[PDB]
């Protein structure tokens, strides 16, 4: 139960992280960053109702449950990654885009970590690029 | 990373398997059925030694640990490549062509 916590835990980081990252003296980059956690979130939350309605048909053990999160997780553990990475110092504006490039560089190891750092450099660069 | 993330991967398919049978399987007729996969493991882990509690083997042979850095990578493509068609020497060969593209990335 608590290995399969741990994605729990982030994610209630990243939840309140968006809320407090919502407020628009933070950036309107930022607001569009906090904008991409929150859709993040939300497809995140579809995941968990679709494990709820799992858990309404009875498919799993602890494990199991864990292992069919460990995606999911992954990504949610990155997320609060760069989430620190960023808020820790406030990385707002090109600094925060300086490290938008640098994290996708640092994601070039695994793939889908440096498509998905692309195309959220993308996203929040809209404004701000 | 790519080594150890295949690892995670691979056990989370053993797991599948592992959990897809009943509990209350002949044990003698369950340790048949992980022979194989037995194998596999003693041959995977002594080359990893993740004993947690107390240190040491982690399955297979006295494993003390698992080669370094991409000289693991070297020492587990000479290995695959001598070791093969087996529990683990196939799956170690189907994680190196994996790899591969892990390699394919560093290219």
């Amino acid at each position: 139960v608590s290995r399969i916590l741990p994605v729990a835990a982030s994610y209630s980081t990243v939840t309140r992280f968006i809320e407090e990252k919502s407020s628009f003296e933070y950036g309107q980059v930022n607001h569009a960053l906090a904008a991409a956690m929150r859709t993040l979130v939300k497809e995140y939350l579809v995941l968990v109702t679709q494990l709820e309605q799992l858990q309404r048909q009875g498919l799993l053990s602890l494990q199991k449950l864990w292992f069919y999160i460990q995606p999911a997780m992954r990504s949610l553990d990155i997320l609060a990654s760069l989430a620190t990475s960023v808020d820790k110092g406030e990385c707002i504006g090109g600094a925060t885009l300086s490290l938008l490039h640098d994290r996708s560089f640092s994601y070039t190891g695994d793939s889908q970590a440096q498509e998905l750092c692309l195309h959220l450099t993308k996203a929040a660069s809209t404004p701000y690029f | 990373q790519a080594f150890t993330s295949g690892l995670r991967r691979y056990l989370q398919y053993y797991r599948a398997c592992v959990l897809s049978t009943p509990p209350t399987l002949s044990l003698l007729t369950i340790g048949f059925l992980f022979k194989k996969l037995g194998r596999q493991l003693r041959y995977l882990a002594e080359l990893c030694g993740v004993g947690t509690a107390l240190p040491g083997t982690g399955g297979g042979e006295p494993r003390a640990a698992f080669p370094t850095g991409v000289r693991l990578l070297s020492y587990l493509y000479q290995e695959a490549l001598d070791n093969c068609s087996n529990e683990h020497y196939p799956v170690l060969l189907s994680l190196l062509k994996t790899s591969c593209e892990p390699y394919t990335r560093f290219i």
